[PDB]
């Protein structure tokens, strides 16, 4: 049992499970965001098969066995005239980290505090942050938040013999 | 023309990955 | 403080647990006189299959496109067959289709079969079997 | 959009990811004895600054001449220059601290 | 543009072709797309030192995408930059294959009719390719959407004449 | 001029209009005398089916390439059959095709059928059925 | 030619398209009061030049000592140096004008 | 390992092959009249040095 | 060997595009 | 998925060539 729901800008909510043709869900350890791809059937030749429209930058939710696994924004949209299909590409919220670009001056700071400050500067909600009592000192000029956090946690990993991810 | 389609797909994938952020 | 990067508000993303359909209940009806039934100075409420009988009776009795209050899917088209507008076989097939499609819109009804069909004089007889969740 | 040109542009752009600027430009906020420098919304302290030797050397207040005719003279140094607030400097980044090379003025 | 032995500098879209592409007449296939990847809706100006002086947000683009995607530009002493040029919106494109003449080349404007709504849109040609083989001739165009052609006349230009000539 | 309706139209956006043809109107004509008709000292205007009859009569009565004012589409080639230049079956086929192709240029005419065809002495008879939007 | 090696060479070459040189070398044509510098077939004027402060400061003609024994002396500055035509300088490009840092001689 | 990310990393690494450092840091071994400078396990002589005036 | 042919075609296309000039 | 397999083969070939050394 998989369900897909779409929230449109005006306030309408649709359940589009009966129209979906294919679903894909994937991630990699070298990027902070996960991706979701799906297709629906919409025919312009036939009046019966015309569907609703889902504009760019609307929220899509993915459920499996009554559990929410994905929530993200619609980024790409494509329509082929030969085939009766419309394709969508969605991305997690995690790509918001790489948009930020700030300059910091860190002296003898805990890595957890560094991550907390980076998340707080560009306003973002924090669920939980791994704890490590390793102090770091660095000067960041023109670097992403994602790169800042990853560099600090790599320096912590040089001592904890661990690996970390966002 | 196969090379053109392959290049188009590769370019689209690289652009999506750039938007998503790569470490 | 923190931004919400999704369309709407956090309240719209709470999903109520999906449960079985609530028990089907309806006001009792008197088929012989075509009236609702009063009990102890109030309407009498019946449950499960009796309510389904009331709903099926009312659905079969109405015409499909006659009334403005109803949508285009409510009612039956059995009035188009009166007077032998089609041959006997075509009328039989169309009657079966009309009854099935009219009844199947209720989510509490699972399948419908029209099995026996006989023409005697000016009367058409049929047997209908309905399967529900109960 | 021809895909080959887009690929070449992508290569040209991604080739520049690791590059760092050659030099930095900074503005002073406090005078030379307690020097403070601002660049890229960052204020540098004396722990973070390496300076040219001549800048320190030229702030000598006074020096004396040799004796002759059984008398001496005291000459005040005219080359002393303490940077004022708002001046521009050229600086190079070495590890974790910046190195101040010279101060630039429009002639 | 180098035509024959001459060099020219022209502005795109000044010439609009007479031929119009319609679904029922001369179109083999089309593919329409929309993308959000290259959107910019915030501009930050910095001085020579790297310190920030001003910022701006575009509301019309921000309405379409809830997110803020920032851009950083630097002004020197002798330049005063204009912010409003640096904003970028959603990109809408088309990939078309069909029948036409040798007049459909890069740098010209073309018209495509929508089948469902019977609306006409104006596009600029970005890439083109003409092939002759086995006695048949076909074209492939990469189109960039400008705006919807106004029904009848947008400004309703009337020929300004005196009521009486003499 | 802002919307991009090729993938789909926005929900709030309202279509400006639906495209329909105006009411076909034409100056009335009498067929036994081949004149326009004057009514109360002015030309009389009819509409819809009678106007279409006038247009059909005028289109059938003209030759195809004879007149310089007309284009190559307007007219009929029925004058090439007089005198039995072709055989009888080829004549029937050509007459049907000529009438259909000549009449179908009017946007108000939807389908043309030439059903019957008979040869009696030197006269060819046929029945033509024209279907319009009205 | 193996295509993989050619592709690697293409990447290495196209990655260098946007890079700019760190510094520039220039030759003077006119003396310091009206300074002119030639680099890359381009002659710079005073509108295009930012110079080190010490270069301007050291061209002080004369200074005086303090008084003693009811008399004073005048001392001529020996550090004055006006660049001659044909000298070499090291210069860094900042926006639309070049910054002159130091003059180089073979020792 | 996603191949697209690996390709992007390969491009980023191979784009830096021809780059050279902006400046060098060196320490003197002999006094100014006969100057000697050591950098990157290389000792410079007076034939190899241009100095500020 | 398909990868080798694809790479050869891609290299030839890129060299031609470099000769033609790319903005 | 063809593009993914082609990209995987290209990446493996490039890594081997990098190890071997390229002039």
């Amino acid at each position: 049992m998989i369900k897909i729901w779409v929230h449109i800008k005006n306030g309408s909510i649709y359940d589009i499970t009966d129209i979906v043709d294919k679903v894909s869900w994937s991630g990699d350890y070298k990027s902070p965001s996960r991706t979701l791809e799906f297709s629906i059937i919409q025919s312009s030749f036939d009046n019966v098969f015309q569907q609703i429209d889902i504009p760019i930058a609307s929220t899509v939710c993915f459920y499996v066995d009554e559990k929410e696994l994905f929530r993200g924004m619609i980024i790409n949209r494509s329509k082929d005239s030969s085939s009766n299909e419309i394709s969508f590409v969605s991305k997690d919220m995690g790509f918001l980290l790489t948009q930020s670009e700030v300059s910091y001056n860190f002296k003898d700071k805990l890595v957890e505090d560094i991550a907390k400050q980076v998340f707080a500067e560009n306003r973002l909600s924090v669920g939980i942050i791994a704890k490590t009592n390793v102090k770091y000192t660095k000067m960041f000029i023109g670097v992403n938040g994602y790169d800042t956090i990853m560099s600090a946690y790599t320096e912590a990993s040089k001592k904890t013999k661990k690996k970390y991810m966002i | 023309a196969d090379i053109e389609k392959i290049t188009s797909k590769l370019v689209a994938s690289i652009q999506l990955a750039q938007l998503g952020g790569v470490l | 403080s923190t931004i919400f990067p999704f369309i709407g508000v956090p309240e719209d993303y709470i999903l109520p647990k999906t449960e079985e359909l609530p028990i089907f209940r309806e006001v009792a009806w008197d088929f012989e006189k075509d009236e609702p039934i009063l009990e102890k100075g109030d309407f009498k409420i019946i449950e499960k299959k009796e309510a389904l009988k009331v709903w099926i009776y009312k659905c079969i009795k109405t015409n499909r496109y006659e009334h403005e209050i109803y949508s285009l899917e409510y009612g039956t088209e059995l009035s188009e067959l009166i007077g032998q507008k089609y041959t006997k076989g075509l009328t039989e097939s169309e009657a079966s289709r009309f009854i099935k499609e009219a009844l199947l819109i209720n989510p509490y009804i699972l399948e419908v079969n029209v099995k026996s069909a006989n023409f005697n004089r000016d009367i058409l007889s049929a047997n209908v079997k309905v399967s529900t969740i109960y | 959009a021809n895909p080959i040109n887009e690929f070449i542009g992508i290569i040209r752009e991604e080739g520049k990811y690791h590059n760092q600027p050659s030099f930095f430009i900074g503005k002073i906020k406090s005078k030379l004895p307690d020097l403070k420098i601002e660049t890229n919304n960052i204020i540098l302290e004396k722990e973070d600054i390496l300076i040219d030797s001549w800048m320190i050397d030229r702030q000598l207040e006074t020096f004396d001449t040799e004796t002759n005719q059984e008398h001496q003279h005291e000459v005040k140094n005219p080359f002393i220059d303490n940077f004022e607030s708002g001046d521009m400097v050229i600086m190079f980044r070495i590890g974790e601290k910046f190195a101040v090379v010279s101060k630039l003025v429009s002639l | 543009e180098a035509n024959l032995d001459k060099f020219n500098v022209i502005e795109k879209g000044t010439v609009t072709l007479s031929v119009m592409f319609e679904e029922g007449f001369n179109i083999i296939n089309t593919t329409f797309s929309e993308s959000m990847e290259n959107v910019k809706n915030k501009v930050i100006v910095v001085d020579q030192y790297g310190s920030k002086i001003s910022e701006k947000i575009d509301n019309e683009i921000f309405k379409e995408v809830n997110v803020i995607m920032q851009k950083v530009i630097q002004q020197q002493e002798n330049q005063d930059v204009d912010i409003d040029s640096e904003f970028n919106g959603i990109e809408k494109s088309c990939s078309l294959k069909g029948y036409g003449d040798v007049s459909c080349i890069t740098g010209r404007g073309v018209k495509v009719k929508d089948s469902y709504t019977k609306l006409v849109g104006l596009f600029y040609i970005d890439t083109d390719k003409h092939t002759w083989q086995n006695g048949e001739y076909q074209i492939e165009l990469e189109l960039n959407f400008q705006n919807l052609m106004d029904e009848k006349s947008a400004g309703q230009d009337e020929p300004k004449e005196e009521s009486n000539l003499g």
